[PDB]
């Protein structure tokens, strides 16, 4: 439950990756 | 209020300042 504590929408994970490792 | 929408997706953006570095190595944002 990572997504909902990002923001309850418009928030995916796989962002994080577009920067770092 | 002024009007202006932040959340976690923009403090996860806000990270190219740290990542995205690649050393000198220069690439298209993506």
């Amino acid at each position: 439950g990572i997504v909902e504590q990002c923001c309850a929408s418009v928030c995916s994970l796989y962002q994080l990756e577009n920067y770092c490792n | 209020f002024v009007n202006q929408h932040l959340c976690g997706s923009h403090l996860v953006e806000a990270l190219y300042l740290v990542c995205g570095e690649r050393g000198f190595f220069y690439t298209p944002k993506a």
